């Protein structure tokens, strides 16, 4: 849904494809250590 | 072979009910499943179906916040048709650049 | 308008006298429009439920009044016929029913009589669809995304 | 009557008109000339 | 003129005792919507 | 009240005895049964309302038997009444006008001759027989080769239908 | 919440019933909409194998009215299972013979073929008049809308409605009519 | 007297949907400030209750609370016992509010906190292959790792 | 003045923005139930009669359908099963929460 707005707007149609949803770490320490990279 | 075949259909059945739940939902509060998606898209919320349906569940009140935001995300979207240009555009039609 | 009368031992007197011309209103929001649906801006806005201007073209009968007095299209003519004869169909106008010595309905093109009954519905490909309204309004404005189905 | 596809007016007498949703043409002064639309 | 409690119930004898459970939850802070506990 | 337009009587319940031949005027014969009532009681009255029904409904009763073979609520009913068992208890359709009290016989003077009548009553039980004396088909021929095929119904129904017709006519129960 | 076990799913999967009035409506529409809320749709715990399902009254399904002809063209066709059997009947006759079993067959149309229709259908409940028994009209929750609007006469239009209303054209003095 | 535009009123003269009007722009930034005010002002006195909140994690969402179990379908290298931090977060909502983010919220507002608490094999999944009378019969075992995590505590933010 | 929704049956919302415009925040505080919109609630000389029992059994399809009509559903599930099915059904099922 709404990937032609997104595309429009200047996002990936799946947000899925890149930005902050995916970019981003999804887990770190409690600590406030950063976490290693992800594979993908 | 059905065990291997079962798990889309799973997929696709879970879907549908999530979807459904949803509709049923949002037209209890006034609003379509169509619009409801296509508003909040454009406010900026990825919540899927499953956390959708979740939260219509066990706590309508923020469900009805969220119709109640694509609503007014609708309205905004009708004063753009009215006036793409040459006007403020909507509050909460407004979007976050990132980079 | 005039109204006429027959009326004696032996003797008998027709007359007609004038009666009371309603008129228009003082302010066409259109001007240099030759139909009073352009003169008006009710080109493609209205239908059989509408009945406030309907009544101004029909007699106390019920009969359709002439173009040539009228002063309207062919095309809006046939529409406001097509229009009343739905609207007497559906029975909204009760006053109206002509002269003398059971179902609800509407939205009826053809006569109830006159159309037989299919006693076979072919196939998804060659269906015997149900008719609906008219073609004639078919021009009519469509707030909704989706068109008017006229055939069921 | 007779019932034919396309209508005709023999005589200035015949008439056509749209009954019982069908077209027929009648003509009182020559019944033979009455033809039912098909 | 001011409500505490609701509470359903097959009868009306169970809605008002389950309403009763309610008020009593939310008076002494044992409600499910409470703070969890801190560890 | 006396008999009104479109109005109804109560029937009631009759025993056959038998026939005998009858004369007329005219030297013709005409065969009779003869029709014999002993108690004929009514035994129940309804509303049109009660029985929802198109119209009202009485019950009457046939011939006086043992008490001793029937049942026990059975029983109750007809001694709340006040008459003996009745094997036989059928209903007759009547207007609202005609009720009748309960407990009141009825003897064979409610019709007279020049009236014109119907009856309904069980058939003589002739068992499972054939398709034949059944239904009255010709059956088949006894020479020329008929192999043990003299009785027969013969065919049944066509091979693309690949099933059997609901009412159609084979031996059963007459 | 703060509300016990067995009581709060007792009013999570209550049942509940619905009224709605079929005068001047059409059946399709009213019939879709309780069917959907026959099976339970509109609450969002809906799965087949929970019975989530709620009671439905309409009224008044004698005053309904067709879009056309239908009352005409329209022909529900029924096979009582014997040779010549097969009987087909406009929908004017059957709600001459039945003015029930119309929005009947439409709703068991509208509804899944599975073998909860019939208990769905037993739920629902019809009735052509304005007239209910006791419980039955006592027992009810809420009277949902109408799917369509009733378009008004000439008796019902009031005075101001047509004195604003503009006169669209004059017309000649001599003229009968 | 009528502008040209004008109409009378019919079925459809006008469309079926009842007309409206957005609030001004100013009186609505004043709401917001409001709003945001109070809420703030009430978070800080501490009214709020339990936090559910959306997490984006492992590819999918979730809904959490505190003390609640979930699992994902993959390994992470994490020992058990461990705990950690989650970022993403597409909302957070207490009894009376909810804060939700365009997409996501700040990390400095929010702080859930999961531990680990066990690492297994997936039950053996079958996968079966078969196609008709061309003898292609084919099966295959996989037991995927899984990992089990509980959401200890959440706590937000006087931040806004 | 303008609201998005009716907010007279489930809870009084508003909605903001923060200053940047990054966060939406929901104030949605539930609804009081009005007073207004409520309803009100509901042998002699010999003892023995306390006992008022009475015992009725009815045979099977009158009383299937009797409860069946007084519960609004079919007559098909309320006859027995198999041992098949009984015995098959699990007696110890799992439960969650
Ligand atoms: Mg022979
Ligand atoms: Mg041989
Ligand atoms: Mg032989
Ligand atoms: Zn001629």
């Amino acid at each position: 849904a709404g990937g032609q707005w997104r595309l429009q707007q200047g996002l990936a149609a799946n947000p899925s494809g890149y930005g902050p949803l995916t970019e981003l770490p999804d887990w770190s320490y409690a600590d406030g250590r950063p976490a290693p990279p992800m594979k993908g | 072979v059905k065990c291997t075949k079962a798990r889309y259909l799973k997929k696709k059945n879970m879907r549908t009910l999530w979807i459904n739940r949803i509709t049923a939902a949002s037209q209890e509060h006034g609003l379509k499943y169509p619009a409801l998606i296509g508003n909040l898209v454009k406010c900026q919320v990825e919540l899927n179906r499953k956390v959708l349906a979740d939260l219509a569940i066990y706590e309508p009140k923020t469900f009805k916040s969220l119709a109640a935001l694509a609503s007014r995300r609708r309205h905004e979207g009708f004063a753009a048709a009215l006036g793409d240009g040459k006007e403020p555009e909507g509050i909460f039609s407004r979007v976050v650049q990132y980079h | 308008f005039r109204e006429v009368v027959e009326t004696e031992g032996k003797t008998t007197i027709i007359e007609g006298r004038i009666t009371a011309t309603p008129k228009e209103s003082p302010n066409p929001p259109n001007p240099s429009g030759q139909c009073p649906i352009c003169r008006w801006n009710l080109k493609h806005k209205y239908n059989y439920d509408d009945v406030l201007l309907l009544s101004q073209f029909i007699r106390p009968h019920g009969g359709m009044l002439p173009r040539k007095i009228t002063g309207l299209c062919q095309e809006e003519h046939r529409k406001i016929e097509e229009c009343v004869k739905m609207a007497h169909r559906a029975g909204l106008l009760p006053n109206h029913r002509p002269r003398l010595p059971q179902l609800n309905r509407y939205l009826t093109r053809w006569a109830p009589g006159s159309v037989k009954p299919i006693y076979k519905k072919g196939p998804r490909w060659n269906r015997v669809r149900m008719p609906v309204g008219s073609p004639l309004l078919r021009d009519n404005v469509c707030y909704s995304r989706t068109p008017w189905k006229l055939y069921h | 009557f007779k019932n034919k596809t396309v209508l005709k007016k023999r005589c200035k007498d015949c008439y056509l008109v749209k009954r019982r949703g069908r077209w027929y043409v009648y003509c009182k002064t020559h019944p033979r000339h009455k033809q039912r639309q098909m | 003129k001011k409500l505490i409690a609701e509470g359903p119930g097959e009868t009306v004898l169970v809605a008002e005792e389950e309403a009763a459970r309610v008020a009593l939850r939310k008076l002494y802070g044992f409600t499910e919507n409470r703070r969890p506990w801190n560890y | 009240h006396p008999w009104e337009p479109g109005s109804f009587r109560v029937g009631l319940i009759a025993l056959k005895l038998g026939m005998m031949p009858l004369w007329t005027k005219d030297g013709q014969k005409h065969v009779v049964t003869l029709l014999q009532v002993q108690d004929c009681h009514v035994l129940k009255y309804t509303s049109k309302e009660n029985c929802n029904g198109k119209m009202a409904t009485l019950s009457v009763g046939g011939k006086t038997v043992s008490r001793f073979r029937k049942a026990t609520s059975i029983l109750e009913f007809y001694r709340e009444l006040g008459l003996p068992p009745k094997q036989t208890v059928k209903i007759f359709n009547i207007t609202d006008n005609a009720a009748i009290k309960p407990g009141t016989p009825l003897y064979a003077a409610h019709f007279r001759p020049g009236q014109y009548v119907d009856v309904t009553a069980k058939t003589i039980g002739k068992g499972f027989q054939g398709v034949m004396k059944r239904w009255g088909f010709k059956g088949q021929p006894a020479t020329h080769g008929q192999t043990k095929t003299h009785r027969r119904p013969g065919a049944v129904a066509t091979g693309d239908i690949g099933r059997v017709w609901p009412g159609t006519k084979m031996p059963g129960k007459m | 919440s703060s509300f016990s076990r067995a009581p709060q799913q007792w009013a999570t999967f209550a049942r509940i019933w619905y009224l709605l009035d079929g005068k001047m409506q059409p059946p399709g529409k009213l019939a879709a909409m309780a069917s959907i809320r026959l099976q339970g749709l509109h609450k969002p715990v809906y799965h087949a194998l929970s019975d989530c399902g709620d009671h439905v009254v309409i009224m008044n399904t004698r005053h309904i009215a067709f879009s056309g002809n239908k009352w005409e063209q329209k022909v529900y066709s029924s096979h009582t299972g014997y040779p010549g059997g097969f009987r087909q009947v406009t929908a004017a006759q059957l709600h001459l013979r039945d003015p029930v079993a119309i929005v009947k067959l439409a709703i068991y149309g509208m509804l899944p073929k599975n073998l909860h229709r019939r208990t769905m259908m037993e739920r629902l409940h019809l009735f052509p008049d304005e007239y209910i028994p006791e419980d039955i009209l006592k027992n009810l929750v809420e009277e949902l809308p109408q799917p369509r609007k009733i378009p008004k006469r000439l008796d019902e239009y009031t005075q101001e409605e047509i004195d604003a209303f503009p006169r669209l054209w004059t017309p000649p003095e001599d003229y009968r009519l | 007297s009528y502008l040209p535009g004008y109409v009378p009123k019919t079925s459809l003269s006008s469309p079926p949907w009842p007309e409206v009007v957005l609030p001004d722009p100013v009186e609505e930034t004043r709401h917001h400030a409001e709003v945001v005010k109070k809420v703030n002002e009430m978070i800080v006195t501490g009214q709020y209750g339990r936090l559910f909140a959306v997490v984006h994690f492992a590819s999918r969402q979730w809904k959490v609370t505190s003390e609640d179990l979930i699992l994902i379908g993959n390994e992470l290298d994490l020992a058990c016992g461990e705990r950690i931090r989650l970022e993403k977060v597409l909302l957070v909502g207490a009894d009376n509010f909810t804060l939700l983010g365009k997409p996501l919220l700040g990390k400095d507002l929010v702080r859930v906190e999961a531990t680990v608490i066990e690492k297994t094999e997936s039950w053996p999944r079958i996968i079966m292959r078969f196609r008709k009378r061309k003898n292609f019969k084919k099966k295959r075992i996989v037991t995927t790792p899984q990992t089990v995590l509980r959401i200890n505590s959440i706590e937000i933010a006087p931040c806004l | 003045t303008y609201s998005p929704l009716p907010d007279d049956y489930n809870c009084n919302v508003e909605l903001a923005l923060t200053s940047d415009g990054r966060t939406i925040v929901c104030y949605h505080p539930s609804v009081d139930i009005p007073y207004e919109h409520t309803k009100p609630i509901p042998e002699e000389t010999h003892d023995q009669v306390l006992k008022t029992r009475l015992e009725e059994h009815l045979e099977e399809g009158p009383m299937i359908e009797q409860l069946s009509k007084m519960f609004f559903t079919t007559k098909h599930r309320w006859y027995p099963h198999g041992r098949y099915h009984r015995c098959r059904k699990n007696l110890n099922p799992p439960k969650d929460r």
